[PDB]
């Protein structure tokens, strides 16, 4: 399956029982490009991890954020509305409704 | 580019604590990430070596130099692929099901490589994790890339 | 507005309209008024709910004197999603001293003074910030319950 | 390592430490610049890529030379992962000059046993080893040669076996010039034979 990949010579190797055969130097090959992915390495996986582990504090000093907007919002509301006729009105009368 | 989207800079103004339209060099890593970009932190810190621009010394900025640093780091978001996170993980725990052992991933996120704090750590497994100690990283990972 | 609450709206204004002609006059308010009890409702009270509205209260004017009062209005489970983001663990109610820290420290609507006044009609419990829920049900729907 | 203590004495001679190794093995290469070269006095020397000539390269040299030379003239060069390898032919890059290098290197080294497909190639020390070490000798005793480094007694004893385990007559065909020194290595087979099976 991983040969699936690559822009290499699908040719120059075969496949069998115990194991792959390859030309020249391919294993050579291989190993390059192995060589280049570790100079990089791990590297990328940490970053995004540090990226996201900040991530989550941006939702903490954050997450509660809008939470509270909410909660803000909400009450200044009823501190306008429970004085309103027409609120009360609905008060009373929200019980007999179903 | 405009598309110039101009939330940026009004995302610079809210981590900006002074109000003087200026955010620090400290500051810009975290921030890069608040706009959808995940640079690790060795490519933060060479990119500012790399440019002479030294993160020990008191510094603050200027929008006109965090929007290319921004563009610069906006690139390396094709790094970002889902597949290799979660074969990460399954080659990290035996069995067919994705589950990591709790204090498996949390001392391997900790000290290996890039150091995250435990109280971050503690963080990202809070309500992935339960009593059993066994982390389903297909949707620990989901919800990590989901934020 | 959520399309449910649009709808008890639109059943309170049939309530009040007991003309069924779609415009809620001061006959059907003092009509209304009389059938929850009130014998005295002056005119005067009548005339005051009029003179909010710039015109006839139909649905929709009715709809947009609603709206404009009750621009920070949410329903009962956004308030109690709220409440359990504040108490994560889940069945405590959290204590009077974080949240009147967290309102303060976070938001300005959140100041003292108007933490007084939040204890001061919603009780010990609601006002302390241990118990909760009851705040929610008298945030959509007033008075003591 | 932990493997090796049957020879330890000898051991510096047959293997080498395991870090001796892993520092070697583990080091920075450039493949698409690194090369060996023809080279007029000395046979072929290693280099590095400079430019191209479109059908023509220049190479530095290691002494420090620079020759601008045909495009086969130049022959690609063995990740470090091939240092001195047992087995020649488990390189990736079957030349004429990485079988020189391998050869040499692992003699500079003192390992006078190097194989190279089902060779065992074998190089005149010109100097004493104790690897015809009496404990050598039982050392290679039942054992194939992947689980033991390059010698001769692998060579003979694998015979042995397989001559017990086949059911089929063997031989060994030793080679060389005249001051190659085989009648010594004939010997050594020999007294080989005697002793594990007399």
């Amino acid at each position: 399956k991983l040969l699936g990949g690559g822009d290499v010579d699908h040719t120059q190797y075969a496949f069998g029982h115990t194991k792959v055969f390859f030309k020249a130097g391919l294993l050579g090959l291989l190993e390059e490009m192995r060589d280049d992915k570790l100079a990089e390495i791990i590297t990328a996986t940490q970053a995004r991890c540090r990226g996201f582990l900040m991530r989550v504090e941006y939702r903490a000093m954050v997450e509660r954020r809008e939470s509270i907007f909410c909660i803000q919002y909400n009450v200044r509301s009823f501190m306008n509305v429970k004085h309103w006729p027409w609120m009360k009105l609905f008060f009373k009368i929200k019980p007999l409704l179903k | 580019s405009k598309a110039a989207a101009d939330d940026f800079k009004e995302a610079f103004l809210l981590f900006d604590r002074t109000g003087d339209a200026k955010i620090t060099a400290s500051q810009v890593g975290d921030i890069a990430r608040a706009l959808g970009q995940n640079p690790t932190n060795a490519e933060i810190n060479k990119i500012l070596g790399n440019p002479s621009k030294e993160e020990m010394n008191a510094a603050a900025i200027t929008f006109e130099e965090f929007l290319p640093m921004l563009q610069a780091a906006a690139n390396n978001k094709d790094q970002g692929t889902f597949e290799d996170f979660v074969e990460g993980l399954r080659v990290f725990d035996k069995e067919g099901n994705g589950t990591v052992m709790g204090a498996e991933l949390r001392h391997v996120l900790a000290t290996l490589g890039e150091k995250m704090t435990e109280e971050e750590v503690e963080e990202l497994m809070k309500g992935q994790e339960d009593s059993n100690g066994c982390i389903n990283y297909e949707a620990f990972v989901k919800h990590i890339m989901s934020v | 507005f959520d399309e449910t609450e649009i709808e008890d709206f639109k059943e309170a204004f049939t309530v009040i309209d007991q003309n069924a002609d779609g415009i809620i006059d001061k006959d059907d308010l003092r009509e209304t008024f009389a059938a929850m009890g009130r014998l005295n409702v002056k005119n005067e009270e009548l005339d005051a709910m009029i003179k909010e509205a710039s015109g006839p209260i139909n649905f929709t004017v009715f709809l947009t004197m609603f709206g404009e009062k009750l621009k920070g209005a949410d329903p009962e489970d956004v308030i109690m999603g709220a409440f359990k983001v504040l108490d994560p663990d889940g069945k405590g109610s959290i204590k009077k001293s974080f949240l009147e820290e967290l309102l303060t420290t976070g938001g300005g609507r959140f100041t003292p003074e108007e933490i007084k006044n939040m204890w001061a009609a919603f009780p010990p419990d609601v006002a302390g910030n241990v118990d909760y829920k009851n705040i929610c049900y008298v945030i959509t729907h007033g008075e003591d319950a | 390592d932990a493997e090796m203590a049957a020879f330890g004495e000898a051991a510096p001679y047959l293997r080498k430490s395991e870090k001796e190794r892993i520092e070697a093995q583990n080091k920075p290469f450039d493949a698409k610049s690194s090369v060996f070269v023809v080279h007029p006095k000395q046979s072929f020397v290693k280099g590095t890529i400079q430019s191209k000539e479109g059908g023509k390269v220049t190479v530095k040299t290691e002494g420090g030379e620079t020759l601008t030379v045909k495009e086969d003239q130049v022959f690609s060069m063995n990740p470090p992962k091939y240092d001195k390898i047992e087995d020649m032919a488990m390189m990736t890059h079957l030349h004429e000059p990485a079988v020189l290098y391998n050869l040499k290197e692992r003699y500079a080294a003192w390992m006078i046993y190097t194989y190279s497909g089902l060779f065992c190639v074998t190089v005149n020390p010109y100097k004493w080893l104790p690897v015809y070490n009496p404990k050598v000798v039982l050392a290679y005793r039942g054992k194939k040669r992947q689980e033991a480094p390059p010698h001769i007694f692998s060579i003979s004893d694998n015979a042995y076996q397989f001559m017990l385990t086949d059911r089929e007559n063997q031989s060994i065909l030793i080679t060389g010039e005249s001051g190659a020194g085989k009648t010594v290595n004939t010997k050594r087979v020999i007294q080989y034979f005697a002793t594990i099976a007399a």
